[PDB]
């Protein structure tokens, strides 16, 4: 998860 | 946006920058989608930070005069209520941001259409990222509003070991992943942009793509999905  | 091409002027007038104050400046950290004249539908994770916020609407260029600019404060942030800073994987990465003064509507700056509530695409339906996000993994924001065409994978695939797993919810709507294509850093908070019945609806709010990169190979970018809620969405509105 990686929020962009 | 990751391999993306260079936005016509007028073709997303619901799309806005939202940017915060850096120094003596302001610096874009990410999209939006005008849906009211004094409401902007971004992502939670958006907002986290205590910083200082304004919605820019009717914006192409980041860094020159376009002549068709709205800058205005953000009054009040309503996060949705089970965000979970630490768990962005669970969802509800929503918040809508009512804005110091009613923008003023015309050619570039118009609101943008939502989905009926619970409406859900069909795998590889055609719909478009933007935003002034990151051009490639780890490089840097595009300075003209980017489009890429990012075609829907349904939750079957999506959450299938192979992609997303167990991480990707049905609240979410996943796009892309062909490894060329991708939102990235910056665009988060932004639109993804489906046709449908000859209408072009904000299904997409972009929420989070693969830590190991922006256009990875079955790692579609993974975008809150609208239509899960509609309801919310009008609550808060009728209620500030
Ligand atoms: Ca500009």
């Amino acid at each position: 998860v990686e929020p962009x | 946006v990751v391999g993306g091409t260079e936005a016509q002027r007028n073709s997303w007038p619901s799309q806005i920058s939202l940017q915060y104050r850096s120094g003596s400046s302001w610096a874009h950290t990410c999209g939006g989608t005008l849906i009211r004249q004094n409401w902007v539908m971004t992502a939670a994770h958006c907002v986290d930070r205590e910083l200082t916020f304004r919605v820019v609407v009717g914006e192409h260029n980041l860094n020159q005069n376009n002549g068709t600019e709205q800058y205005v404060g953000v009054q009040k942030i309503v996060v949705h209520p089970y965000w979970n800073t630490d768990d962005v994987a669970a969802g509800y990465d929503i918040a809508l941001l009512r804005l110091a003064q009613s923008v003023t509507l015309n050619s570039y700056v118009q609101l943008g259409v939502l989905p009926r509530a619970g409406t859900i695409l069909a795998n590889n339906s055609p719909c478009y990222i933007t935003g002034w996000g990151l051009t490639r993994t780890n490089g840097q924001l595009a300075q003209t509003l980017q489009q890429a065409y990012l075609p829907t994978v349904d939750y079957a695939i999506c959450s299938s070991s192979s992609y997303w797993g167990s991480t990707v919810k049905n609240s979410m709507v996943c796009a892309g992943g062909d490894g060329v294509r991708s939102g990235c850093q910056g665009d988060s908070g932004g639109p993804l942009h489906c046709l449908v019945n000859g209408q072009y609806a904000v299904h997409g709010v972009t929420s989070f793509v693969s830590r190991l990169g922006c256009n990875v190979t079955r790692k579609p970018t993974v975008f809150t999905r609208v239509s899960a809620y509609i309801s919310w969405i009008n609550n808060v509105i009728a209620s500030n």
